[PDB]
């Protein structure tokens, strides 16, 4: 739990990307 | 060597409002030349800081 | 209306190393004309990607 090793330093999250709702539709106009 | 720690915080909210009618605004504009909207807005803005 | 969710990711590590003595290096250079240092370096670099 000392700064001399990798475990001593704590971590911080990163906001990478966001997924948005997909496009909706259909195709029935031919009838 | 060295060591590390962590802390946190979060805020809170407030709200205030005001009311008046059209006839009152017109009358108090015609007499004394006052304006209700500015008066009420200023009073609200000041009271918020006072309460804080 | 709408909703939300959340996910997470994190990486890992890898290490490798190689060794040789000076006498062996010069012996190889004299009797066959090949370089141990470059040989070992190339083998390490290529093996890393192969294993990955």
């Amino acid at each position: 739990e000392m700064m001399s090793v990798s475990d001593g330093v704590m971590r911080l999250p990163l906001f990478l990307a966001m997924i948005l709702p997909v496009q909706l539709g259909a195709a029935t106009a031919d009838a | 060597n060295h060591e590390m720690k962590k802390y946190t915080l979060f805020p809170s909210q407030f709200v205030i409002a005001a009311e008046h009618t059209v006839q009152a605004a017109y009358e108090a504009q015609r007499e004394f030349g006052l304006d209700l909207g500015s008066l009420q807005f200023r009073t609200l803005k000041e009271y918020l800081s006072h309460e804080q």
